[PDB]
Order: structure tokens, then C-alpha cells, then sequence
């Protein structure tokens, strides 16, 4: 955002929307891949507490750790705290989830992760 | 005399500039720089 003459130089997704509080416009401009754009947005949002420092935002981009209540987690662990198998979020077996893939598509709902 | 101009007879001698025919290359005089600052007075700034 700062260093006004940045909009004439080429840019770095990391030298605009990472090491600096950025516009989703410059984010949109730099991303275009609107799926990953939503991903980066989701990042930003969850990383709202990971805005600083820089390496914290880098880790929040890695996504292996759940931020706060766990909106950002994108790992491969699909097991409950006590070893019970996780039911498919979209499937109705054995429970029909009021809160499921249709209601939360932006969390990247995997098989049972 | 010929270095004066009379309009009535359209009388005005034709001559070349002395420097055009014989150049005198003395370079220039550019010891000091010569800069163009930005309108506000400070360009890039920062928040504090
Ligand atoms: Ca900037
Ligand atoms: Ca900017
Ligand atoms: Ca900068
Ligand atoms: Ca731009
Ligand atoms: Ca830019
Ligand atoms: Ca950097």
C-alpha cells in the first residue's frame, strides 16, 4: 500500500499482500486465479491474527496449523481426538449435517479431514 | 552603407549567421547538478 510509486513497478504478492497491509484489489490484481484468490482471502481473514510478523503470515500460508478456532487448517488429519473415524462432511451417513459442504464451501472440505 | 533595411525598395541584404558557418565548440558550463524535485516536496512517505 505504502511507497506510492509501487503501482508502476512490477509487484510481489509477498511485497504487497504479505510484508504490507494490502488491498484485496492489489490482491485481486495479482491473483486473478479467483479460486486461489478466495484461498488467499481466506488466508488473510484467518491470518487476521497472523498479519504480523512476516514469517507468521508465511506459516499461515502453509496452513498446517489451525488459527484460533481452526478456520484455516488445511492438513491431512482426518481423525477425531479419540481415534473415531471422521464422517464425510457432505454425506448424510450417519447424520445429515445442517453445517456441511453446501454451507461451508470455502473451508476446502476434503474427504474427512 | 548596407547593414540597414529600406522597406520601400524591399532592400535588405542577405547574410548567414557567423557561428553556423564556423563552429566554436567550447563544450558547456555544467559544474553544478540541476535537479527536479517532486510537487508536494517529499515523495514517498510513511505512516507514524
Ligand atoms: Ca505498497
Ligand atoms: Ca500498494
Ligand atoms: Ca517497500
Ligand atoms: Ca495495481
Ligand atoms: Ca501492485
Ligand atoms: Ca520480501
Amino acid at each position: 500500500a505504502n511507497t506510492f510509486l509501487e503501482e508502476v513497478r512490477k509487484g510481489n504478492l509477498e511485497r504487497e499482500c504479505v510484508e504490507e497491509t494490502c488491498s484485496y484489489e492489489e490482491a485481486f490484481e495479482a491473483l486473478e486465479s479467483s479460486t486461489a484468490t478466495d484461498v488467499f482471502w481466506a488466508k488473510y481473514t484467518a491470518c487476521e491474527t497472523a498479519r504480523t510478523p512476516r514469517d507468521k503470515l508465511a506459516a499461515c500460508l502453509e496452513g498446517n496449523c489451525a488459527e484460533g478456532l481452526g478456520t484455516n487448517y488445511r492438513g491431512h488429519v482426518n481423525i477425531t481426538r479419540s481415534g473415531i473415524e471422521c464422517q464425510l462432511w457432505r454425506s448424510r451417513y450417519p447424520h445429515k449435517p445442517e453445517i456441511n459442504s453446501t454451507t461451508h464451501p470455502g473451508a476446502d472440505l476434503q474427504e474427512n479431514f | 552603407d548596407r547593414t540597414r533595411y529600406f522597406s520601400m525598395w524591399n532592400q535588405a541584404v542577405d547574410s548567414y549567421d557567423p557561428d553556423v558557418r564556423i563552429i566554436e565548440n567550447h563544450g558547456t558550463e555544467d559544474e553544478l547538478p540541476n535537479y527536479c524535485f517532486p510537487l508536494g516536496g517529499i515523495g514517498i512517505t510513511d505512516t507514524f
